[PDB]
């Protein structure tokens, strides 16, 4: 992004915020943090919002089947699980009984 | 400077994707040829992991088939035998011996030999008309005559020996059966053995799960590298523009 | 299982993307603003001194 | 992936053919040793040459007893019986002349594609006609050749797939080299016009 003008950066930021408002509608902690983040004169608030998001995700990982703490890395493991489960779903068809 | 500036963002995007990709792997890439050789090593790991996966699959299939033979109703060649048991006024022999203890089970299994899973039918002439119709049955069907409710020991020319039994089946014919372990009859503890088999098959299921997961991981890694080269080589491994612009 | 994992993956993948973009774009905009401020300071300093 | 698949199937066929150890189709040597230990001969060895047309009928007739020793005495076995431990778990023995083996005692009655045998008092045995009978083997070379035909088909398919993969890899190397040495100028316009200007 270093080789872009500020107008494009603001456009992306605004559209991302538009998506976030809907994504985070139900939660309250994240909603409070996002609310606090939008004053341009206090930048660290945005990174604090980011930290809140990451922690919130880490609680929901369900490590019974997954081990990565970083969610971004956890995406690949969910993808692998989908592929493997779809493969197991194939067929057996040895059906014969009383 | 204008040329370098136009070129820079593409090179930077390419570098970020490359760093993510190689860091995701254990080995660090440095050139196009290097990436290709890494492709080849990835293929070799695919085709090894798949072989172990398939072999474990074969073992698991054998285990389920073995377990299934011991299931129902009195574990036998159940596919046709149950219908064949009711289509004549008879009872399955293995079912008559459902209750026998573990100590007499090997003896009886040796005694009855292949005929363990025959049917008891007290006349054997009433089947003679039905018989021509039997086109759907095990390749060797055994029939015995006696009272199904209080069946007497079939007249065998039997003779007990050390850990074995001798029998005269016919004039000029004898059979000699050695005591097996974990027999057919006594289908009370044969549930004990299928319990042992369930415990055995659990491990195969677990191991197969891990192997399949590994194969999928390798396949997706190859997909990632292919996607990369599809979208990336135009500027891969080129010299850093930040430096030259600074200069 | 496929249903549950599908839902989890969709949620993660969308929320993480929006959070990351929203935060990082502003971070870089601040970096560029600082660079502009430094350039302005140096230019006006140079011509003032000369 | 496909050439590896074909190689695996060809291994399976080769394993199946190898399982035809001796002479063509494996026969248990332990039974030969047992036939040596008692005066007699292995039954399949007696009927190994019967016609393929009647072979399924005979195999249906004998059932499990197909693998057994023809001992005309039955006096040598009984003393040695308690000495037998390595033998197959269900050993079968028949009495008759090994050189000219008279029909075994079966009250056999022939049904449509099946046989019925009154084995003993209060016992009948019923069997259907199989294929690949133990008798009338004649080495069953035709099955060995059918398996060889299948194996050679798999080998040929494997050869074609290996050749195809080699072709593809060569094309890949060509492209790698090209983007390594001409990509910087690929698809650009002719400079002579600009030089003229």
């Amino acid at each position: 992004l270093a080789y872009m003008e500020g107008g494009a950066l603001r456009s992306m930021s605004d559209k991302a915020l538009g998506a976030l408002r809907l994504a985070v509608a139900d939660n309250e902690h994240l909603r409070d943090a996002l609310r606090l983040s939008e004053d341009p004169k206090r930048p660290e608030r945005k990174v604090q919002f980011f930290i809140a998001v990451y922690q919130h995700l880490r609680e929901r990982i369900r490590q019974d089947i997954i081990r990565t703490d970083d969610p971004v890395d956890a995406i690949e493991q969910m993808e692998i699980e989908l592929a493997r489960l779809t493969e197991e779903l194939t067929a057996r068809e040895q059906k014969l009984a009383i | 400077i204008q040329s370098l500036t136009a070129r820079a963002p593409v090179w930077l995007a390419a570098q970020d994707t490359l760093n993510q990709l190689c860091e995701q792997s254990g080995e660090t890439l440095a050139s196009s040829n290097d990436v290709t050789e890494y492709m080849q090593q990835l293929l070799e790991r695919e085709r090894e992991a798949t072989v172990e996966r398939d072999e474990v699959a074969a073992q698991k299939r054998e285990l389920e088939k073995q377990i299934e033979r011991l299931s129902q109703p009195s574990g036998a060649e159940d596919s046709r035998m149950i219908a064949l048991a009711e289509r004549f006024g008879g009872v399955l022999l293995s079912e008559i011996y459902d209750d026998i203890t573990i100590d007499d089970a090997p003896y009886f299994s040796a005694l009855y030999g292949p005929a363990r899973h025959g049917i008891v039918v007290p006349d054997l002439s009433l089947v003679r008309p039905h018989l021509e119709t039997l086109e759907d049955c095990p390749e060797d069907l055994y029939l015995i005559e006696g009272d199904p409710q209080s069946f007497d020991d079939s007249v065998f020319n039997a003779e007990e020996q050390t850990n074995a039994v001798l029998v005269k089946s016919s004039d000029r014919q004898w059979r000699y059966s050695r005591y097996p372990e974990l027999p057919l009859f006594g289908r009370a503890a044969r549930e004990n053995r299928l319990e042992a088999l369930n415990l055995e098959r659990d491990a195969l299921a677990e191991r197969y799960a891990t192997l399949s997961f590994d194969v999928q991981k390798i396949q997706r890694a190859h997909q990632a590298f292919s996607q990369f080269v599809g979208k990336h080589l135009s500027v891969a491994f080129d010299t850093d523009p930040e430096a030259e612009i600074r200069e | 299982a496929i249903r549950v994992t599908q839902s989890d993956r969709d949620l993660f993948k969308h929320l993480i993307t929006e959070a990351t973009s929203y935060v990082s774009a502003d971070y870089m905009r601040h970096a560029n603003e600082r660079r502009t401020h430094l350039d302005e300071a140096l230019a006006l300093r140079g011509e003032l001194f000369g």
